[PDB]
């Protein structure tokens, strides 16, 4: 009921001015005019901004075309190309406000009317090199198949807030102090903005919506990771803890050693996510399928309690403000591994019993986590520190096949199991949080109650519930392992 | 903590834009809660940083390069 | 200067107070009417405190405890105000002698403005206030198919044309 | 969920005790706790073989494996579930049998620019697919 | 300019964070302790209230005064310029943009000199060794390096409006006019906006006298958590005060000032 | 106050006689100071009367540090040398002053009608920050020319402005004479010591009128006379006794048609009394700019500048 309360999202409803490529076919024409006449009412009716076309009127903002992929790139380069490179009656009467103190993003939708793809997006490739660079830094592609316009809305509104979360909205090069002077505080703010070492595209996230927040300033990491379908790139993807942030990274590891290279750029990825804020963090990592027997040996290297102190004493001696103010260094206070993986052992059937009914038309999730000794009465203690049960009755996601090699059976019962396990768990590196308990059992049922409140965020504002379980970090890292698997 | 108790029907011809207030929908079905406005926190973040001056990220063509 | 939060579109307290700290241009201030004695004698400024503004006073005693617990109270009473309290459930219902006109009839320049303005992209809460309701139910889609209006915002006309009938 | 791939179609075109008692100590002899499937190396020697997995699985002398670590076990779920190569040819074992098939495989599943490869990852990056 | 203070200069670059407060403050911290260095400024802020006073000056003067001066130590070392003739050159400064008149010459040199001799003494054993040219050369700096910007707003306008629209105004005026002076020896004029801080200082004069003031509080929308802070500044402030003597320190901690070289 | 200091502003400094050509080519004289031609080695560069800085120079810089508006001038950068104590400021160069079309002409209804029409909301936007300009003069109108902005007067040389937000002294105390006598309110003019806003308001009526007929309507106890000639005298605030159908006939005599609407709104602007006085937002809802042709943000509205540029002195 988004629009009937009328809501309105994070990041201000971005403008978004766009482009359509068609081909000069009657029938795929018409469809286009009114596909995208009915997408701006969406758009707008929701308080997303507005989807106006680009302000140059060439019959309704829509550029024809006209094997025929060449035909299909050569005016796509020569004209879009260039293209993105005093009686006032009713004014009188009001005087103006005065000078007073955000450029609309461009969307280029492509339509495909194959039923290969890079041969669409090979435009993008060539358009963002002939262009200027403020131009360049905000410009979007989509590719919107042509039998959704001919064939048979839930379409429009999944659409329509894809549109808007894709735009990122760039952070401003200028501070617009106007100092007149020679010095002062104002120009202290704008020599530091312009530094070199400050990173360009900085391209700040804003989603339609955040989970809310629960009664020192600290930030937890969530990030999670897996191998492609060939062992030669690493897919690994990030979440914050209220889902603020969401960005994912490809790292090469083709060797004709070829691991712990592969693990120490990642471990510099996260590294270099963290040292870009201001507070003291948590890393927690996950891995998507079962953790392996030298990753283990890789990663509390890595991990350990001599090299996380290390760096926070390496962060103190490049930065003077680190210094002073401990509680302001983007040092690492803990760390945490744990992996994910199916049981394929037990089966819960709903329909048994002993108002509402819970499978048919809503989403469940328990969790049950024990210390799981090896027996009873250096850097790496027992295999699993501790472990814990996942029964979700919401569906999974598409996982990789490699996932369910070990119990196919499970893959298709409604309520999955999953097992979640400790490996590592460093405690206060610095030196209550549950993260920094030496019970390894509260460490499980915080990472795995994080895990399911970040599964909410998958919930398709034009479906019920939520389109797929677990953390939402994992469903993005499993979207793009399949979009490498399909296209490559 | 925050469970889910009842399920209720409307028939569609009650669900229309003009009213500014939800007439079928009342609030209280899913514990609305009216906060104050704050800066978001993504944004906070980038300003505290240009006090700090750390090392440079990586220009992201560092991780797809031959090992 | 993303960094810092504004209020200078934010009401504060809009029942009796506008924005926080902008100061409008008042009618009716001290600042511009003129008395006999105001002329001659110049502005009259009046100490804001009687006795001594500059002295401040620190030897009063303070009590944080009870202070923070007022706080704690004011908060806590502030979140329970804004919780927006539920309601039964209830037919929409709205004003017919100022949300639209009766006869439609009155003027066909009229209806083409209008209709041309549902087929354009304004938000439908300003279409909310005046709407057109025709002697039969059959025309309506008749004009709606001449302006090729989305069928998402055709849809709204008919469940207000509903509520007026009903 | 067959008609509508059909009618898509549609749409698209026109628009002998002795051998049964050695058996029981080797097949059905496993039985251990379902708790330990997410193990690893073997804390107590720092290695993929310990416990009594060394009369299972055809030298060194392992002492005394107090942990719940069976190799057994390990080469079960640890054969074609997501591994890197390397870690996963050290569960099987590269001059033994089966250790030519799997890196047979890896490379008979192979047999461009890097600007479109992160052009692509941005694409996937948003909440929804 | 007035009535728009959220395009106004001082709020678009004179507003600063706290970190950037605590790292510009790591070269005064060098020589004294921060008990010390905010001693310091808690007592360098009474001698320009008390030259403000000497002159017969008003209370708006002697806060601009006082923000001109608090402004240009933030950002640069104690050790630059002597506050000794930071202070008078601030006043004669406030007094100047303020349109209440531009003070004599003779007539500032002897109140300094007066004020220093009758009721700072023990700080400054000898007398006021300064000239004229001196304050106007020094002034002249000052109105080069602080960009330009001589309007200062106050919570005082906000303060008012908020007592009048209350109702109460015998009752509760002096606390909240003697709190919002007291808070000036903090740093909160250069972290929040005047009219939190007058939203806080009125909480604390409605608390102190015993008014129900909940149902005034709860109808305002603004951030809670702010003036939660400016609270805690200000209980911070009284506490510390309880106990500090200036008779009795000031001049040792003066015997630790870092003097200017010749 | 130590040698390093002032060495380390002395470097982050820039010498205004190193960066412009402010030398020669004198441009304009007055008694706020001197206007040259300068550019970067076009802006005109103002150095203010008198060693160190005086009322007027804190004033001005107090003013349009903060002021932004397109019918607003605005300051780009200010210049503090030491050696002498005096202060350089440096606006966007204005070619054209008001005072050079009255002279150049001794003429388009639009143009005086637009001219108006901005001057009115400029006004309006200055008395909207709680401001009072205190000193309107043809001469400190100016209008850019064949710019990047055609027109699109900015009212500048406001060195006697000075803020009413909250007065804590009489704003007679401190300033006997406010402004010429060829503009002076009457209000003022009767020794009021409390005047509020409406003076402005008399004074640009005065020009308007001066446009209008394209010669000083005012022109000289000395112009209490003429006050009292112009427009009959008062029939219907200090010194009441001590003092010891006319403005129709003036009218008349410029050839401007007695009954029009532009003679309405000038005989509403100019009133003895304040308190009946129009404001300046009611000057933009007369139906005067509505009637026939619109005020034009371009004053020119293409036509061809016959005014030559300021000259040298
Ligand atoms: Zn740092
Ligand atoms: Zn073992």
């Amino acid at each position: 009921y988004w629009e009937r309360l009328m809501l309105e999202p994070y990041g201000s409803q971005r403008d978004i001015a766009y482009v359509v490529l068609c081909p000069e076919n009657e029938a795929l024409l018409n469809g286009a005019k009114s596909f995208f006449r009915d997408l701006t009412a969406i758009y707008e009716s929701c308080r997303l901004g507005q989807h106006r076309p680009v302000s140059r009127l060439l019959t309704d903002g829509i550029m024809r075309v006209g094997s025929k992929l060449k035909l299909y790139a050569q005016v796509c380069r020569y004209d879009l190309g260039p293209y993105l490179a005093t009686m006032d009656r009713d004014k009188v009467g009001i005087p103006t406000d005065g000078d007073s103190h955000y450029p609309p993003a461009i969307v280029v939708y492509i339509i495909d009317p194959f039923t290969w793809t890079l041969g669409l997006l090979r435009c993008f490739l060539e358009m963002v090199q002939t262009l200027p660079p403020h131009i360049k830094s905000t410009v979007s592609v989509q590719i919107i198949p042509c039998q959704y316009l001919l064939q048979p809305p839930q379409h429009l509104k999944s659409l329509a807030f894809s549109a808007f979360t894709q735009c990122r909205r760039p952070l401003p090069t200028s501070t617009n102090v106007k100092t007149l002077t020679g010095f002062g505080p104002g120009l202290a703010m704008e020599t530091a903005l312009r530094s070199p070492d400050r990173p360009e595209c900085i391209r700040l996230y804003a989603p339609p919506f955040i989970l809310a927040p629960v009664k020192q300033k600290y930030n937890v990491l969530f990030v999670g990771y897996c191998l492609s379908h060939d062992q030669r790139w690493i897919l690994a993807s990030c979440t914050d803890l209220y889902g603020e942030l969401l960005e994912t990274c490809i790292i090469n590891i083709d060797v004709p050693s070829a691991r712990k290279f592969g693990l120490q750029k990642l471990w510099e990825w996260c590294l270099g996510l963290v040292q870009m804020s201001s507070l003291p963090w948590r890393v927690v990592i996950g891995r998507l399928g079962r953790i392996g027997h030298g990753e283990l040996k890789d990663w509390s290297c890595l991990l350990s309690r001599r090299n996380l102190q290390s760096l926070s004493k390496r962060l103190k001696d490049m930065c003077r403000m680190c210094g002073i103010s401990a509680a302001d260094s983007p040092s690492i206070l803990s760390a945490c591994l744990v992996a994910m993986e199916p049981q394929g052992s037990f089966v819960i059937m709903p329909d048994s019993v002993s108002q509402l009914n819970t499978p048919q038309d809503t989403s469940c999730t328990h969790i049950l986590v024990f210390p799981t000794s090896a027996s009873v009465q250096p850097n790496i203690l027992q295999q699993p520190l501790a472990l814990g049960y996942f029964v979700s009755t919401a569906k999974a996601g598409p996982l990789p096949d490699w996932f369910w090699s070990a119990c196919p059976q499970a893959q298709y019962q409604c309520p999955l199991f999953l097992k979640a396990s400790l490996h590592l768990h460093v405690p206060s590196v610095q030196s209550s949080h549950p993260l920094d308990s030496n019970q390894t059992s509260d460490v499980l049922r915080f990472v795995l109650e994080q895990y399911n409140a970040l599964s909410w965020l998958t919930c398709d504002p034009a479906t019920q519930d939520r389109r797929s379980c677990l953390p939402i970090h994992f469903v993005v890292l499993n979207q793009l392992y399949n979009f490498i698997m399909n296209m490559l | 903590g925050l469970q889910v108790s009842t399920k209720q029907k409307i028939s569609p011809w009650d669900l229309f834009e003009g009213l500014k207030p939800s007439a079928p929908l009342s609030w209280g079905w899913f514990g609305t809660v009216r906060v104050d406005r704050r800066v978001a926190r993504g944004e906070e973040q980038q300003r505290l940083l240009l006090y700090h001056t750390h090392l440079r990220p990586r220009p992201r063509a560092y991780y797809l390069e031959p090992l | 200067a993303f960094g810092i939060l504004s209020y200078e579109h934010r009401p504060l307290k809009r029942p009796r107070l506008g924005p926080p700290d902008v100061y409008p241009q008042d009618p009716k201030q001290k600042e511009d009417e003129l008395t006999a004695l105001n002329v001659k004698q110049g502005f009259n400024n009046q100490p804001a405190v009687s006795g001594d503004e500059h002295g401040s006073a620190k030897n009063v005693s303070f009590n944080p405890a009870k202070i923070s617990s007022n706080f704690s109270s004011i908060i806590a009473e502030k979140l329970r105000c804004n919780t927006l309290p539920d309601t039964g459930r209830r037919k929409p219902q709205v004003n017919q002698k100022d949300n639209f006109w009766l006869v439609t009839a009155r003027s066909q320049s009229a209806i083409n403005t209008w209709f041309t303005d549902l087929a354009g992209t304004k938000p439908l809460t300003q279409l909310a206030k005046k709407v057109p309701i025709f002697s039969k139910k059959e025309e309506v889609f008749g004009y709606l198919a001449k302006y090729t209006v989305p069928v998402m915002r055709a849809a709204w006309l008919i469940k207000m044309t509903c509520a007026y009938y009903a | 969920q067959t008609v509508d791939p059909q009618s898509v179609q549609k749409w698209v075109k026109f628009s002998s005790l002795y051998v049964n008692l050695i058996l029981s100590e080797s097949v059905m002899n496993l039985f251990k706790d379902c708790n330990f499937d997410s193990c690893c190396i073997c804390v107590c020697n720092m290695n993929i073989k310990g416990a009594d997995v060394g009369v299972y699985i055809p030298q060194e002398a392992q002492y005394r494996c107090t942990c719940g670590f069976s190799a057994v076990m390990n080469r079960k779920f640890g054969n074609n579930s997501g591994l890197f190569l390397e870690d996963e040819l050290d569960i099987i074992g590269r001059n033994t049998d089966c250790g030519k098939e799997a890196e047979k495989r890896f490379e008979a599943l192979r047999a461009l620019s890097d600007d479109l490869i992160l052009l692509l990852q941005d694409q996937c990056t948003n909440l929804f697919s | 300019m007035a009535g728009n203070f959220w395009q106004s200069s001082h709020y678009l670059q004179w507003i600063l964070d706290k970190q950037d407060l605590l790292k510009e403050r790591q070269k005064d911290l060098k020589f004294l302790s921060e008990e010390e260095y905010w001693k310091l400024q808690i007592f360098f802020t009474n001698v320009i209230q008390a030259l403000g006073e000497h002159l017969k000056l008003r209370q708006q003067v002697i806060a601009t005064a006082t923000v001109y001066f608090k402004r240009f130590y933030a950002r640069y070392s104690l050790k630059s310029i002597d506050p000794v003739l930071m202070a008078p050159t601030c006043v004669f400064l406030a007094s100047k943009v303020e349109e209440f008149g531009v003070v004599s010459n003779t007539r500032l040199i002897a109140a300094a000199t007066s004020v220093l001799k009758t009721r700072f003494s023990y700080a400054f054993p000898k007398e006021f060794p300064y000239r004229m040219n001196h304050i106007l050369e020094c002034e002249f700096y000052l109105l080069e390096l602080m960009d330009c910007c001589l309007i200062v707003y106050h919570p005082y306008r906000p303060l008012l409006q908020y007592v009048q629209d209350m109702g109460q105004e015998d009752m509760l005026l002096p606390l909240a006019w003697r709190i919002v002076n007291d808070t000036y020896r903090t740093d909160l004029c250069l972290l929040y906006p005047p009219f939190m801080i007058a939203l806080a200082c009125l909480h604390v004069a409605c608390v102190v006298q015993q008014k129900d003031a909940r149902q005034w509080f709860a109808e305002l929308s603004v951030d809670m958590e702010k003036i939660l802070e400016i609270i805690r500044v200000i209980l911070k402030l009284y506490e510390q005060w309880k106990n500090f003597d200036e008779r009795k320190e000031m001049a040792t901690i003066l015997s630790k000032m870092p003097k200017p070289k010749p | 106050m130590d040698y390093d200091f002032k060495v380390k502003l002395s470097s982050e400094r820039e010498r205004v006689e190193d960066l412009f050509e402010y030398e020669g080519c004198k441009v304009g004289r007055g008694t706020y100071g001197h206007v040259y031609k300068a550019k970067r080695k076009d802006y005109a560069l103002k150095q203010i009367e008198g060693t160190g800085i005086s009322m007027s120079a804190c004033r001005e810089i107090a003013l349009l540090r903060e002021l932004k508006h397109p019918n607003v001038i605005s300051l780009q950068k200010v210049f503090l040398s030491h050696a002498d104590r005096k202060v350089w400021l440096l606006f966007d160069y204005a070619e054209h002053d008001l005072w050079h079309i009255i002279k150049f002409h001794r003429l388009p209804r639009g143009m005086v009608k637009s001219l108006l029409y901005q001057i009115l909301d400029g006004i309006h936007y200055l008395h909207a920050n709680w401001v009072l300009h205190r000193d309107l003069k043809p001469a400190n109108i100016l209008v850019m020319g064949e710019g990047p902005e055609r027109g699109r007067v900015k009212i500048a040389d406001m060195g006697f402005a000075r803020l009413f937000n909250s007065p804590l002294k009489p704003l007679a105390d401190l300033d006997p004479v406010v402004v010429t006598f060829w503009y002076r309110a009457p209000e003022l003019l009767l020794g009021a010591r409390h005047y509020t806003k409406a003076i402005d308001i008399w004074a640009i009526g005065c020009i308007f009128a001066e446009l209008l007929t394209s010669e000083p309507i005012f022109h000289c106890h000395d112009q209490l006379d003429r006050i009292f000639n112009v427009m009959g005298f008062p029939a219907d605030m200090p010194e009441h006794s001590t003092l010891m159908c006319s403005l129709i006939k003036y009218m008349e005599k410029h050839k401007v048609k007695p009954d029009s609407k532009a003679f309405h709104l000038l005989q509403k602007l100019l009133t003895m009394d304040p308190i009946k006085r129009i404001t300046s937002e009611q000057a933009m809802q007369d139906p005067y700019f509505l009637e026939d042709p619109l005020p034009t943000s371009d004053v020119f509205a293409g036509c061809q500048i016959p005014y030559p540029k300021r000259e040298f002195l």
